[PDB]
């Protein structure tokens, strides 16, 4: 990808008043939740439709027990998660000229939302483990099928720190709002 | 009476109800039918001379 | 792809004198449908003819019930959609140089006019939903088969959103258009 | 590929004395021929020879066939044609300096004689359509044989929107050329 | 991968007042240990689950055979090795802006603490050799298999240069620190 429209769109939109917990936020959200992202995730998921393979000879059941199993891959959630929680600190490019505090406090209720949001719907999604079976009864396979993962030990390791990193960011956002009133 | 063209099997190592077919599933019929009614007719000749012999 | 040549050009289009909904239109152009496209799109499609099976043993009988299905890939027509809505804001480093408020006008009627056209164009093509199985009665083909897809949940999410934007942005052009008279 | 050079030679092109029409040119040839070209093109004609396939069991068919439908790709064809009609406005660099209006009547020329000459050889050898079928009969092949073609109608769309580019390229370089005498 | 964000992150993060030893530890993770990673890393990994194979006909013997003896590939892990030695050092970003040597010795502690804990485990999860040959009694695999390996040889060799540039690290590291009391 090009991840660099980001890089600058970003060194852009930090040249705004802010205080020590936004700062921190900033920093953990850009260490442990981008390069991370950018560098070790692409490879990973890249051979997970060819090594998957099922027990039986029907034509069209790996595709379909595939989608009912892993509908959207985490990488492209994550990718959707970290846009839609830095777009409230890029609106202040746009929020700025016009003059040429209280986008403050929406910014910040907008983010406690979004963040909260989305560890909800990865708990309810994915959960805590990826395991190296699954049972499929989809159309056109017959009754039930035993069907198999790849890599199954590298991904759960992912899921946890993001998790972790996730609760933190939340912790922060909620510690940020306190100080408000 | 009859032979069917499809057959459910659980046994080990298949796992878990897989499906099976069969070939010519309807000769056979006919011959067991056949064969079927052949022993009854012998059945009931049997049974006649015994009658007709017995005490 | 390269796309830091649209990102310079666009940098020296946007030194023009607009008005609040501009801004907000330019910002929901860049944010939710370039960054979108340029990172999380071409890894979706990549394996779409080779995932693509159908239940004979024809030759000749796949490509053929491709083409018919899908004949143009989602994301080169969002691309030329992306272009062809930032064209006329690319006119202006012309329009420029050439002096050296119509422009204005014409420049809003045509977004209205492209953009309107790429959304029923969208929803006259492809629809609301991406199914897991087709009907094929294609020469080569015999009367009719049927043939599997790749990913059918993945993609019905996009063109989801996709059409959102797209109505969102049309929204935005109307208002912008009955600000003027 | 590495289209960047390309870009800062033109920038360093293009501080030249013009006139509307040039402009206008340029603007054409920028959005509608290099940026498609670029991103939307390479990805299209990948699995050309991987997807094609006849109807046969002798080793050696599928390759002549293929060479004998297809002796050239068209989007080569199309990258030769960008480069050859953006010379003539390159080989100012070299004119400049070795000055430290003449020159502008024989760039007309040769940009009027170039663009001609592709959109004829266009026509003559591909056409306007790319059909799904070729019947071949060179050797090894006995005496004829069906092959068949890969997404054989999102090339046709392409054909088409570059021969109209070209067309109106050509009225626009006549049009300047009437304008001299 | 897109190092060149890291890259000006760490640019920006060396206009800090540290001493000789200081300097060459920063000399030595970045020549000895980046530039190894960034070049020759990322293709000696890149075929480790195409070539891997085992001795039977059951459907997903090979995916938990190598899932159960390469859990994490060593680059992925190497990666995670640097963005979090790094880390330390570009904290000091906040602090500055933050003020507009305590912190040094914070950073130094922290550093002292990741490097001994990732050679740990480093000696705990891989050793100090790769064979090519592996035992495999893990389901659905019938009570045991052999399972062999692809390029035993060139992984051995970067195993043992990493435990090395880590030993020098950890004693550069020990040698700061006795510096101070
Ligand atoms: C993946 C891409 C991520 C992008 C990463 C880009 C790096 C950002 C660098 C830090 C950064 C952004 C905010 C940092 C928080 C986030 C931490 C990131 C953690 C990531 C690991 C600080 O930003 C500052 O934030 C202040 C907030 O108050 C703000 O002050 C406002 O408050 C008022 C109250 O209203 C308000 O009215 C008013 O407008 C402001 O007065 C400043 O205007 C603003 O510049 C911008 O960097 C600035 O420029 C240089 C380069 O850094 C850096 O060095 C320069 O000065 C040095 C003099 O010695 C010396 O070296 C050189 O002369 C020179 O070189 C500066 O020192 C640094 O200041
Ligand atoms: C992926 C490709 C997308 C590329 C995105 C490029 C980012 C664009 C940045 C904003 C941008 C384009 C328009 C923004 C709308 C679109 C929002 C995009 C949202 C995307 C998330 C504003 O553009 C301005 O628009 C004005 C319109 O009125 C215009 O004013 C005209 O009105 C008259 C009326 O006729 C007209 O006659 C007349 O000619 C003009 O007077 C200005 O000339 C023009 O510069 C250009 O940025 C400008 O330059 C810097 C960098 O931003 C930025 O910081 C600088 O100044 C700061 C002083 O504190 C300070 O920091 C520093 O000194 C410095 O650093 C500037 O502040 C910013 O102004
Ligand atoms: C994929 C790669 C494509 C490359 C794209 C590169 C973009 C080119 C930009 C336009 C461009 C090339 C020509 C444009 C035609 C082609 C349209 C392209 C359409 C594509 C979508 C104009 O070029 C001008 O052409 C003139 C022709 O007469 C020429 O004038 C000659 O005539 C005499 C008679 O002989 C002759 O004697 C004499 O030598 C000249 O007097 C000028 O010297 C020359 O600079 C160069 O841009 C110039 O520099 C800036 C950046 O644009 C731009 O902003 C600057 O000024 C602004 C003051 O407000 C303000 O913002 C800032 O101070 C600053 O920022 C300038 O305004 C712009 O002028
Ligand atoms: C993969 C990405 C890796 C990124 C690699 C980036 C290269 C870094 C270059 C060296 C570097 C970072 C620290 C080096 C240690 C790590 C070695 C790395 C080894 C890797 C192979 C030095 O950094 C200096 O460290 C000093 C520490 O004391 C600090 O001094 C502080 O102490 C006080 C006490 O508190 C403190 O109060 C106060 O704030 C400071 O006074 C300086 O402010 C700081 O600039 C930055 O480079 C600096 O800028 C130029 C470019 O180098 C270089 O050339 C320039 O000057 C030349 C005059 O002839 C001449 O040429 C030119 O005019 C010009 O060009 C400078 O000479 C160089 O100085």
């Amino acid at each position: 990808g090009e991840w660099t429209i980001l890089e600058r769109l970003l060194e852009a939109a930090v040249q705004q008043h802010s205080t020590m917990i936004g700062r921190i936020l900033l920093t953990v959200v850009v260490i442990f939740r981008i390069l991370i992202v950018a560098i070790v995730g692409e490879t990973v998921y890249d051979d997970e439709q060819t090594m998957f393979v099922c027990n039986t000879l029907q034509p069209g059941c790996n595709q379909a027990c595939y989608d009912r199993a892993f509908p959207i891959s985490h990488i492209r959630y994550w990718v959707f998660q970290i846009i839609m929680v830095c777009t409230p600190s890029l609106c202040f490019i746009t929020y700025s000229v016009h003059q040429s505090s209280r986008f403050y406090i929406i910014q910040v209720v907008f983010r406690n939302a979004l963040e909260i949001g989305f560890l909800v719907g990865q708990y309810f999604l994915y959960g805590f483990s990826v395991p190296g079976l699954y049972e499929c009864n989809r159309y056109p396979c017959i009754k039930e099928v035993e069907c198999y993962v790849s890599r199954p030990t590298e991904k759960t390791v992912f899921l946890v720190f993001m998790f972790a990193v996730s609760g933190i960011c939340v912790v922060l956002n909620l510690a940020e709002l306190n100080h408000l009133g | 009476f009859s032979v069917p063209g499809l057959y459910e099997c659980n046994r080990y190592p298949c796992i878990k109800e897989v499906e099976c077919y069969v070939s010519r599933p309807t000769e056979k019929t006919v011959f067991l039918v056949f064969m079927f009614a052949v022993s009854g007719i012998c059945v009931v000749l049997n049974l006649a001379e015994l009658n007709h012999l017995g005490w």
